RNA sequence: ACUGAACUCCUCACACCCAAUUGGACCAAUCUAUCACCCUAUAGAAGAACUAAUGUUAGUAUAAGUAACAUGAAAACAUUCU
């Protein structure tokens, strides 16, 4: 639940629908068994999706291990410095490749509540409402129950 | 009278863990000014009290030893002499025995 | 049974340079089995807490207490400790840490009831811990004074935002 | 003084006694001292 | 570590310092004798919606007193220790006259109060109690009250301290009837039964209970002023005062609205031994009483 | 309530409490000295006041003899009261009697209390002085007790 | 100029410390006894020109540092914080000692220095009186009207400076040092001059005080904390101004305390 | 005229709100067969998964530091006294 879990505001990193959107992913780090059904979708990843995968990102910089892995994974490095790491234990290769492609997009950020749909640097263009917005200044600035 | 439910560890902590209960620091402790063995303000010193003690132990034992048997107690006023009705010790005399 | 308190003594921290604090000497003490209950010692402990040695120590000579006297014997020891072993060069300089009160393994025997009956009596042990740090005794809270509150009050109320609108 | 100090705060800032009174260890505790800041 | 006067004087400072120290005191009281001649204040007339000092007297002891009707009656004397006006505040209701009473160890006493003194005259009292007054009556900080402030025949409202007799069962409190002795109550003879019924899962707030009894401040009411006797500055009053001997009671012109204006011949403010009014009698009584020296009543 | 209440509850009852005060007294006449618990002490000290009184009458005297006799139990002090302690306190009046305290007994952690008769032959008691005459304050009033002098 | 001097008199103090530490070759060692009528007869084997009596307090217990304020080595007061130079023997001395009379004179010099210093900023100081203790009053004379504000003023600042809890620092020098250090105050200067005279090594004795330094004969009090009752009585015609103070070990009590002040007074 | 649901609409997404019972889809641990080799797979099997039985035994709380329980006095630790 939200009061358990720890919280999040909405943010990019370091700007990057301004200027350039820059691929967060920095490297994919495969680890897989040569012998072995856990990493079956996994080799077959290796054998023909990944270059393709690779081709299309060439900001992602992609590691083969084949370590014999009795659980095969895939870390995923990003730019800020977090490091999410996932299995791809026994899964299809399709699935895999779609794990893969999710990776690749997000950003660096905790999967975590976010607190607001929205983030807005600037949101007041006209005037954030003190108490004295509609309010009618009076002669001399006099107040309730005044001399002069 | 049954305890119809268990007291909450928090609840106990906040009923033993309160003022009243805990230990008072005492400020009577003052140095013992001869002996210097530390001492409470309106009591004789412990240290200095027992030297006394001893050698009243000891004069005692002395005038049992004079007074063979129970039953005696003299008609005069007993002073103790240690080396030069009388009472004799041994040793030099202390220093505060004057 | 566990003893970790023991090994604390026997760190060794990498040496210092010229130019750093001095990093005081902390030195860690025990009593194991001490016949009482811990929750007792736990009084006394409170009481040593924050406190120099001899502060400690006067204190505990005038605590009619059974584990007053334990306490005290236990705080020679490690000022001993301190001057001989652990290179302290002044006893008064040593101020009490941390003061607390472990259960030790505790003796099951009968109570014999009225009726047929009985209770289970557990005969109980604590284990009495020390550490001193050399040093003068650190200074306790001052009590915050109502500026401080009011300053406190004033940080809350600039701390808002209009909550949930963007 | 503690009473006469809480008095002179609420009279000060108009608000009831029950917030200057000082909350306990656990409550602290959980107080997060590093939250999640924003514009 | 707190420290008292004694402490750290020598063996022979001591006394000489006790001797100071009351010596000082008395001179102090010497020089409040005479309040006329320093500085009267504007002394006021009577008026009907009026009010006055009262005094803080030593309840002494009780005695019996009889009247030319030939009966007893127990009068308790009130000794009016000292008593000088303190401060005067007047209007967070009505104008007010705060009291002394019995003279104290200013050793004993806290700085506060101490510095309080000095800034007055006097030695620092026992029991300051404050007096609701009417601007008309008012007087100077520093001004003796003496036992002729009363006269025989005024009636009195005395307040004080009741006798402490600490935690007390209900039969002693609240004089509950408790249970019998014997057929046989079992550890039962002196308990409150029940406390109060099944619908309500409650005690009532005020519900009489086993309790802390006495010492609680209690006032007696129109209390007949038989004699005063100025040479001692002790006040006769009938009947019987709130707590012991020796206790310090509050003594002020009585409340009811039988008495609410028999005042006019009193002395206003105060009596002032500084006149111009004569010395009083050695003693004043009332002329109901009958008079030590005076001879055996008969009904002829 | 127990106001104006003079007499500590001490023993299994009255008479008990009378027997445990007479031993006590019986005690310090065999020795000078003992060590008591306090709250017996001040009244074994009351009772013992008023028996060197007695004392103080004389032997002629046959309601002391008496006295003496039921409170001194072992008999041979009945002289040693008649032919010394009063022979001491002939010049006094009612001085006799000193009462100080002692740490704590170990045991039951009572209040404890030593109770001699004044001057004695035994080693003397590290009495409770008062500071010295030649301390600051003490000084100061010294002085200022001087210029009193001087002014009168 | 009353700015720059405080500093160049402080920075000359400090040079003259160092000075003085250069001599001694790389921690010197003496063997230093205790004499006295607890605790003995124990032995301190201490480092000659940086160890004080302090030192030797703190190793026997923090009591002894609590309540001792004059050190007796050889027979002769030195401070608690003035070095220990060869091995001796060491007497500590309370204000509730059978003679506490050498401990009295240096709560007085104390009380005295504290005085000046609270003049000399509170708006020449020609001299510190040898008083007595019967005479009821530590007096300092000062060249330059005050009223009771003035006087409540002066007592204020003491007060604060108690508080500040300063050590009293001290040095023994030669004369030329506090010469150039006193140059600009003539009657300083005088009295530095008497001082050396009186003594065949030069030998003038320094004391100071965070940032106040001035000339004493004997010897002071640790630091201003011990110092709990203090007050500035009044000013007399140069201008003796008076005050009376009482420590903390013989706190006075409010009655006896007024008693005291007037009797300063007169 | 507003307000007002899990009703209905909108952007997404859909197997994913009934007692007993019944039909399914999955699966934790283990053991064996064969795989694998920082703990896995396909099978076969089974003492196969515990927030409740005044359940069992073991530990530890609460009630609770509560109820309850001790040693006649002084001494010289010979003795005496009650
Ligand atoms: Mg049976
Ligand atoms: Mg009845
Ligand atoms: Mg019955
Ligand atoms: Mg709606
Ligand atoms: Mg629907
Ligand atoms: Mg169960
Ligand atoms: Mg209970
Ligand atoms: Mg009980
Ligand atoms: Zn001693």
């Amino acid at each position: 639940t939200a009061r358990g879990t720890p919280s999040r505001f909405l943010a990019s990193v370091l700007h990057n629908g301004l200027g350039r959107y820059v691929q967060q992913l920095q490297r994919l780090s495969f680890s897989v068994s040569r012998d072995g059904a856990s990493s079956r979708g996994a080799r077959e990843f290796v054998e023909r999706e990944v270059i393709d995968f690779a081709r299309r990102n060439p900001g992602v910089v992609i590691y083969v291990n084949s370590r014999p892995c009795c659980v095969p994974r895939v870390v995923a490095e990003y730019l800020n410095g977090a490091v999410r790491e996932e299995s791809i234990h026994c899964k299809s290769v399709e699935e895999i490749s779609t794990l893969v492609q999710k990776l690749a997009d997000q950003s660096g950020l905790d999967v975590i509540r976010i607190r607001k749909p929205f983030h807005t640097d600037n949101p007041s263009i006209q005037g954030q409402w003190h108490p004295f917005t509609n309010k009618p200044t009076t002669f001399r600035g006099l107040r309730p129950r005044e001399v002069q | 009278a049954a305890p119809k439910n268990r007291r909450t560890i928090e609840v106990n902590r906040c009923r033993r863990r309160n003022p009243q209960k805990l230990i008072k620091v005492k400020n009577n402790i003052d140095v013992c000014p001869e002996c210097g063995h530390l001492k409470q303000k309106h009591v004789l010193c412990a240290y200095c009290y027992e030297k006394v003690c001893k050698e009243t132990a000891e004069i005692r034992r002395q005038i049992g030893k004079q007074e063979g048997g129970p039953f005696k107690a003299p008609t005069i006023e007993t002073v103790v002499l240690y080396t030069g009705r009388i009472i004799e010790r041994d040793r030099k005399r202390p220093s505060w025995f004057t | 049974i566990s003893r970790k308190w023991e090994k604390k003594n026997k760190i060794v921290y990498p040496p210092q340079l010229p130019g750093e604090p001095r990093r005081p000497a902390e030195i860690y003490h025990c009593r194991r089995q001490i016949k009482y209950s811990k929750d007792k010692m736990w009084y006394l402990a409170k009481l040593i807490r924050g406190m120099s040695i001899d502060q400690a120590l006067a204190q505990l000579e005038f605590n009619d207490k059974k584990g007053a006297k334990i306490i005290k014997e236990v705080l020679l020891e490690a000022q001993d400790m301190a001057v001989r072993d652990h290179n302290v060069e002044f006893r008064s300089n040593l101020y009490i840490a941390e003061s607390t009160s472990g259960r030790g393994q505790c003796l099951k025997r009968i109570r014999y009831h009225g009726r047929g009956r009985f209770g289970i009596m557990e005969k109980v042990y604590c284990h009495y811990f020390v550490k001193l740090v050399e040093g003068p005794p650190p200074p306790p809270e001052p009590p915050k004074t109502a500026v401080a509150h009011a300053k406190e009050y004033i940080q809350q109320l600039r701390s808002r935002t209009i909550v949930h609108t963007l | 003084e503690e009473g006469p100090m809480i008095e002179q705060l609420s009279k000060m800032f108009f608000t009831t006694k029950h917030r200057w009174y000082p909350h306990g260890r656990y409550h602290r505790c959980r107080k997060n001292l590093n939250p999640p800041k924003d514009r | 570590s707190g420290t008292w006067w004694d402490e750290h004087l020598s063996e022979e400072n001591v006394p000489f310092i006790k001797q100071l120290v009351s010596d000082e005191d008395k001179a102090q009281l010497a020089s409040k004798l005479c309040p006329l001649k320093d500085e009267p204040w504007p002394i006021h007339p009577w008026e009907p919606g009026s009010f006055r000092v009262g005094l803080i007297a030593l309840k002494l002891g009780m005695m019996p007193l009889w009247t030319k009707d030939g009966q007893k009656h127990v009068v308790t004397l009130l000794q009016v220790q000292d008593c000088h006006v303190l401060k005067y505040t007047s209007k967070g209701k009505m104008a007010t006259l705060s009291v002394g009473g019995k003279t104290v160890s200013r050793f004993r006493k806290a700085t506060s109060i101490l510095e309080f003194y000095r800034e007055l005259g006097l030695p620092p009292k026992q029991t300051v109690k404050i007096f609701n007054i009417t601007d008309n009556a008012a007087i100077k900080p520093g001004t003796p009250l003496y036992a002729a402030h009363f006269r025989p025949g005024q009636y009195v409202d005395v307040t004080a301290k009741t006798i402490g007799k600490g935690f007390q069962g209900v039969m002693k409190r609240w004089g509950f009837k408790g249970q019998p002795a014997t057929h046989g109550q079992t550890k039962t003879h002196r308990r409150p039964g029940a406390v109060a019924t099944g619908d309500i899962g409650r005690v009532w707030p005020g519900t009489k209970m086993p309790g802390k009894m006495g010492n609680i401040y209690r006032t007696e009411y129109g209390l007949k002023v038989w004699r005063i006797n100025t040479k001692h500055n002790i006040i006769y009053v009938n009947g019987s005062v709130p707590g012991h001997k020796n206790c310090l009671v509050k003594v002020k012109d009585s409340k009811l609205p039988a008495y609410k204006d028999l005042g006019k011949n009193l002395p206003f403010p105060t009596y002032f031994p500084d006149g111009d009014e004569e010395e009083l009698p050695e003693d004043l009584y009332d002329e109901n009483v009958c008079q030590p020296g005076a001879p055996s009543i008969t009904f002829a | 309530i127990s106001h104006g209440r003079v007499f500590r509850r001490m023993g299994l009852g009255p008479e008990s409490r009378i027997h445990l005060l007479r031993n006590l007294l019986t005690g310090l006449v065999r020795h000078e000295r003992i060590e008591a618990p306090w709250a017996r002490v001040d009244e074994m000290r009351g009772y013992a006041e008023k028996l060197i009184d007695y004392g103080k009458l004389g032997d002629t005297n046959e309601r002391a003899m008496r006295m003496a006799d039921f409170w001194l139990t072992e008999k041979d002090l009945i002289p040693k009261l008649f032919q010394v302690l009063a022979p001491r306190y002939k010049d006094q009046t009612g001085g006799y009697t000193r009462m100080l305290q002692i740490p704590n007994r170990s045991l039951d952690r009572a209040k404890m209390a030593v109770i001699e008769y004044k001057g004695n032959c035994l080693p003397p008691l590290p009495l409770p002085r008062r500071d010295s005459h030649l301390t600051l304050l003490n000084q100061l009033l010294q002085g200022l007790r001087q210029d009193l002098r001087q002014s009168q | 100029s009353p700015t720059e001097l405080t500093e160049m008199r402080n920075d000359l103090f400090n040079k003259e410390k160092a000075r003085q530490l250069s001599l001694t070759p790389r921690t010197e060692k003496i063997e230093v006894k205790h004499v006295g009528k607890t605790d003995p007869g124990t032995v301190f084997v201490m480092n000659k020109n940086i160890s004080t009596p302090y030192s030797c307090a703190m190793h026997l217990s923090e009591w002894y540092c609590r309540k001792s304020i004059l050190a007796l080595v050889d027979g002769q007061p030195w401070d608690m914080y003035k070095p220990l130079t060869k091995s001796c023997e060491i007497k500590f001395l309370t204000f509730k000692d059978c003679d506490p009379g050498e401990v009295n004179k240096a709560y007085w010099r104390s009380c005295a220095m504290m005085m000046g210093c609270v003049i000399e900023r509170a708006f020449n100081l020609v001299r510190a009186p040898e008083v007595p203790v019967i005479s009821g009053a530590f007096c300092y004379d000062v060249v330059l009207m005050p009223t009771k504000e003035n006087l409540r003023s002066f007592t204020k600042d003491a007060h604060a400076l108690i508080y500040k809890d300063l050590p009293f620092e001290t040095l023994e020098v030669e004369a030329k040092v506090a010469l150039e250090i006193f140059q600009h105050s003539k009657y300083k200067v005088d009295f530095i001059e008497e001082k050396a005279s009186q003594n065949p090594e030069r030998i003038v004795k320094l004391h100071r005080i965070g940032d106040f330094i001035d000339v004493s004969e004997g010897p002071l009090i640790p630091r201003t904390s011990i110092c709990f009752q203090y007050e500035v009585s009044a000013v007399h015609n140069i201008r003796r101004f008076q005050g009376v103070s009482l420590p903390v070990h013989l706190r006075a009590h409010f009655t006896i305390w007024d008693k005291l002040l007037e009797r300063s007074r007169k």
